[PDB]
C-alpha cells in the first residue's frame, strides 16, 4: 500500500501505481531496433530487402514507424508483406523451401540471395551434400 | 635408473579425456544515439558536435559480430559433405551410443551434448535491451552445429582420417584402430588380439565421461566465464545510465521538462560526456575479449583439424598419453573434444643391452629393443612387452664388437640354417 | 615511492624455489625416462639407448650413435659449456624478460 | 558520482593477476610427480652438471 | 577527471600486455609439452636442425 512505482534490476521504472484508480500498470518500452538493407551489388540490380531486427512483423507499420512515407519506404514499411524470421521481420524477399549455399547471411540459419520474376529470395542455408558411407 | 636396466609395459589403458574450448561470444549491437540520448532531439544535436565516435563504435561492434560467425564457421564447417552413420552399429564392439545423435529429441543432440547444453546456464534480458542494446542471433543455429558435429563423427568412425584429406574411404573400425595403434608404435597384432579388452576399456571410459562432466562444477568453466563476462559487461553498461556525472539528474526527460535550453545544455553535455566514455570503455573491453575468443577459436579449429581429422604426434596436444583419436561435441558458445589416448599400464623391469655380439659381429634391433629376463635374451617392441627370439630378421649387423659400449655376448638364430 | 599511492604488488603463487623444483623434476624425468614420463609412468632407460631412440627419430640408424657415443658426448658437453659464454656475452640475449 | 568505474578496474586487475599464476602453472606444472636424479651420474658419458 | 583517465589508460595497457604475455605463455607451454616431454618433427619449433 505504501509503494508507488517499481524498478527492475537496472533500476528503470517498470511499474507504476495510478494516482486515481490505484491500480498497478506495467510499463514496456515501445519497440525499436536496427534496420538492415539486403542487396545484391548495384552492378546486378537495384532491388533490396529490408530486415527489421528483433521485432515481430505485426509491429512493423508505416504509420508509426521511423521509416519515411516516401512511396518506396511505404512499400518497405508494411508488415503485412513480411516474413517472420528469428532475426526479425523481412520485407521484400520471398521464402523458398529449397536449400542453397549461404550467399547473404541474415541470421538464425536464414540466408538471402538474388535469383533470376527476379526477386530477392530467403532460404535456410544448406550445410552440404548429404552422404552415406558404404 | 641404471645403465643396463629398462622398463617396458606389459599392459595398457584406453583413456578418454575432455577438453573444452570457447569458440564464439554473444554478438551485441549498440545504438549510439539511443543509448546516449534516448529520444531527445536536443541531446542528439549536442552529441552531433562530438564528431564520428558513434560510427567508430558501430564499426567495431559489427566487426566483432561478423568475427563470431567466422570463428564458428572455421571451427565447425571443416567437413565437405554431411556424412551419416550407417543404420547398423557394429563397430568391432565399440559403442558410440552416448556420442551419436539421438533422433528422439527434436534438437537431435547426443547424450553428452545434451548434458553440456543443460550444464551451462544463461544469465533480465529485456532490461538490458531497453536502452538501445540488441543481441544478434548467430548465423548457425544449434541444430546446424549439431549436424556438423554428427557429420564429423560419422566421417571419423566410418572412414578414419581419409575423409579429411579427400573422399571418405570406408574401412572397418577394428582395422582403423589397428592403423591408429601402428601410428603410436604398437604393432596391430596387439589390437587384433586384445580387441575385446580395448572395446571394453573404451566403453568404460565413455561411460565415465558422463560422471566426470556432471560431478565437477568447474569443468564447464570457460564457457560459463564467457557468458558471465558478457552479461556483466552489459549490466555495467546499463547501470552507467543511472549515474549523474555531475549533472543535476540522470534522467534526460527531467532535464528537458525542468530547464530551458540555455541551462539544459550544460547538464545534457555533462551526461553525454559520461555516457560516451562508458560506451567507449565497453567497446574497448569487447574488442579485447573478442581477440581472446578469436585466439581460442583458432586453437579449437587447429585441434579439430589435427586431432579429429587425423592422428597427432604432437605431445599433449590431443590429451595425455599417445593420441589415438578424438570426437567433437558441440556446446553453448564452444566445443568439447573427447580425446581417446593410449597409456602404458603395467611395466616390468628387464636387463637391457645396446647390441648383441655374435661371431665377431654386432647386431642391433631393427625396430625394438634387446631385453633379458635374467637368463635368456629376446627382442621386443618398445611400447609393449612381446618377447621374440633374436634372429637375423629382427636385427641388422654393423661392424664388430670392439666399439659399442655395453655389448653383450649372445647367439643370434638363423632361420635359413635348419 | 610507487607503492605509497595505493599501488601494491602481489607476490606470485609459486615461489622461485617451487619453479626450480618443477624444472628439476622435468630434467630428472627427461634424463632418466626419455619421453615416457610425459605419457604416463616414468619407464627408466639407459641414456645411451635413449639417444639411440632419438637418432632413430630423425632418420639416423642407432648404430651411428653407438659407434660415435664418445664423440657425441664430447660435442654435447662442449655445447653445454659454450652456453654459459653465450648467455654472459650478449647483452640482448635476456632481452624479452 | 562517477558510477562503477572503480569496480571495473579492480575486476580487470584481479583477472590479470589470476591469469599470471595460471600462466606459470600451465608452463611449469606439467609433471605429475617430483622426479629426482639418481645419486650416480653415469649417463653414457654425457655431463649435465 | 584526469586521475581517473590515467587509471583507465593504465588498466587498458595492462590488459593488452597481459594478452601478449598470455600468448607467449601458451607458446612456452606448447614448447614444454612438445620439445621437452617428447621429440618434435616440427621444423624450427625446437631449434635449428
Ligand atoms: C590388462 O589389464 C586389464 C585391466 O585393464 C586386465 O583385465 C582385467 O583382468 C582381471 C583379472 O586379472 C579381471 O578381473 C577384470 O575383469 C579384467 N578387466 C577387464 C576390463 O577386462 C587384463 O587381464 C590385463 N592383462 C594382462 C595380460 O595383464
Ligand atoms: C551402448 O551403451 C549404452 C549405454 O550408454 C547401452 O544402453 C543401455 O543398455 C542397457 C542394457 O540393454 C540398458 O539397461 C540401459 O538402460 C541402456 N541405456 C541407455 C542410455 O540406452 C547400449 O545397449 C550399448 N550398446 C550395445 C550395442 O551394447
Ligand atoms: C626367462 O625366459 C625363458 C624363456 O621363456 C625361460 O626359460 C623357460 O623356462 C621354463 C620354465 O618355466 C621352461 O619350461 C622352458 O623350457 C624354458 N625355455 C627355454 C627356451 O629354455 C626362463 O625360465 C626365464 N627366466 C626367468 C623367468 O627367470
Ligand atoms: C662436468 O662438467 C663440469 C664443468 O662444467 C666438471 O667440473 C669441472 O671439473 C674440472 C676437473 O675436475 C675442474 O677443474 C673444474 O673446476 C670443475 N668445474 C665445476 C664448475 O665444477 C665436471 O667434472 C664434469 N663431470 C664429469 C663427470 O666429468
Ligand atoms: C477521483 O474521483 C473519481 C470521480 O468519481 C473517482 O471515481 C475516483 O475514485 C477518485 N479517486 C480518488 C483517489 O479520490
Ligand atoms: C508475433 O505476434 C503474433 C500475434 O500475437 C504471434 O502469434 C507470434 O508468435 C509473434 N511472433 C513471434 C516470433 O513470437
Ligand atoms: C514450403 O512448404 C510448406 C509446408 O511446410 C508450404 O506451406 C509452403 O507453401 C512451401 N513454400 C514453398 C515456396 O515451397
Ligand atoms: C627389477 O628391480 C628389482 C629391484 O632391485 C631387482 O631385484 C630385479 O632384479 C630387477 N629385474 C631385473 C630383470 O633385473
Ligand atoms: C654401469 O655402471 C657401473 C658402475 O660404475 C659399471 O661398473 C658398469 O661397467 C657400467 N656399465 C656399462 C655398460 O658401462
Ligand atoms: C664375449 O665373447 C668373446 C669371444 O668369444 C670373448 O673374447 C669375450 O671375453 C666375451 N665377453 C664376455 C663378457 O664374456
Amino acid at each position: 500500500p505504501f509503494q508507488q512505482f517499481g524498478r527492475d534490476i537496472a533500476d528503470t521504472t517498470d511499474a507504476v501505481r495510478d494516482p486515481q484508480t490505484l491500480e498497478i500498470l506495467d510499463i514496456t518500452p515501445c519497440s525499436f531496433g536496427g534496420v538492415s538493407v539486403i542487396t545484391p551489388g548495384t552492378n546486378t540490380s537495384n532491388q533490396v530487402a529490408v530486415l527489421y531486427q528483433g521485432v515481430n512483423c505485426t509491429e512493423v507499420s508505416v504509420a508509426i514507424h521511423a521509416d519515411q512515407l516516401t512511396p518506396t519506404w511505404r512499400v518497405y514499411s508494411t508488415g503485412s508483406n513480411g516474413f517472420q524470421t528469428r532475426a526479425g521481420c523481412l520485407i521484400g524477399a520471398e521464402y523458398v523451401n529449397n536449400s542453397y549455399e549461404c550467399d547473404i547471411p541474415i541470421g538464425a540459419g536464414i540466408c538471402a540471395s538474388y535469383q533470376t520474376s527476379q526477386p530477392i529470395i530467403a532460404y535456410t542455408m544448406s550445410l552440404g551434400a548429404e552422404n552415406s558411407v558404404a | 635408473y641404471s645403465n643396463n636396466s629398462i622398463a617396458i609395459p606389459t599392459n595398457f589403458t584406453i583413456s578418454v579425456t575432455t577438453e573444452i574450448l570457447p569458440v564464439s561470444m554473444t554478438k551485441t549491437s549498440v545504438d549510439c544515439t539511443m543509448y546516449i540520448c534516448g529520444d531527445s532531439t536536443e541531446c542528439s544535436n549536442l552529441l552531433l558536435q562530438y564528431g564520428s565516435f558513434c560510427t567508430q563504435l558501430k564499426r567495431a561492434l559489427t566487426g566483432i559480430a561478423v568475427e563470431q560467425d567466422k570463428n564458428t564457421q572455421e571451427v565447425f564447417a571443416q567437413v565437405k559433405q554431411i556424412y551419416k552413420i550407417p543404420p547398423i552399429k557394429h563397430f568391432g564392439g565399440f559403442n558410440f551410443s552416448q556420442i551419436l545423435p539421438d533422433p528422439s529429441k527434436p534438437s537431435k543432440r547426443s547424450f553428452i551434448e545434451d548434458l553440456l547444453f543443460n550444464k551451462v546456464t544463461l544469465a533480465l534480458i529485456c532490461a538490458q535491451k531497453f536502452n538501445g542494446l540488441t543481441v544478434l542471433p548467430p548465423l548457425l543455429t544449434d541444430e546446424m552445429i549439431a549436424q556438423y558435429t554428427s557429420a564429423l563423427l560419422a566421417g571419423t568412425i566410418t572412414s578414419g582420417w581419409t575423409f579429411g584429406a579427400g573422399a571418405a574411404l570406408q574401412i572397418p573400425f577394428a582395422m582403423q584402430m589397428a592403423y591408429r595403434f601402428n601410428g603410436i608404435g604398437v604393432t596391430q597384432n596387439v589390437l587384433y588380439e586384445n580387441q575385446k579388452l580395448i572395446a571394453n576399456q573404451f566403453n568404460s571410459a565413455i561411460g565415465k565421461i558422463q560422471g566426470s562432466l556432471s560431478s565437477t562444477a568447474s569443468a564447464l568453466g570457460k564457457l560459463q566465464d564467457v557468458v558471465n563476462h558478457n552479461a556483466q559487461a552489459l549490466n555495467t553498461l546499463v547501470k552507467q545510465l543511472s549515474s549523474k556525472f555531475g549533472a543535476i539528474s540522470s534522467v534526460l526527460n527531467d532535464i528537458l521538462s525542468r530547464l530551458d535550453p540555455p541551462e539544459a545544455e550544460v547538464q545534457i553535455d555533462r551526461l553525454i560526456t559520461g555516457r560516451l566514455q562508458s560506451l567507449q570503455t565497453y567497446v574497448t573491453q569487447q574488442l579485447i575479449r573478442a581477440a581472446e575468443i578469436r585466439a581460442s577459436a583458432n586453437l579449437a579449429a587447429t585441434k579439430m583439424s589435427e586431432c579429429v581429422l587425423g592422428q597427432s604426434k604432437r605431445v599433449d596436444f590431443c590429451g595425455k598419453g599417445y593420441h589415438l583419436m578424438s570426437f567433437p561435441q558441440s556446446a553453448p558458445h564452444g566445443v568439447v573434444f573427447l580425446h581417446v589416448t593410449y597409456v602404458p599400464a603395467q611395466e616390468k623391469n628387464f636387463t637391457t643391452a645396446p647390441a648383441i655380439c655374435h661371431d665377431g659381429k654386432a647386431h642391433f634391433p631393427r625396430e625394438g629393443v634387446f631385453v633379458s629376463n635374467g637368463t635368456h635374451w629376446f627382442v621386443t617392441q618398445r611400447n609393449f612387452y612381446e618377447p621374440q627370439i633374436i634372429t637375423t630378421d629382427n636385427t641388422f649387423v654393423s661392424g664388430n664388437c670392439d666399439v659399442v659400449i655395453g655389448i653383450v655376448n649372445n647367439t643370434v638364430y638363423d632361420p635359413l640354417q635348419p
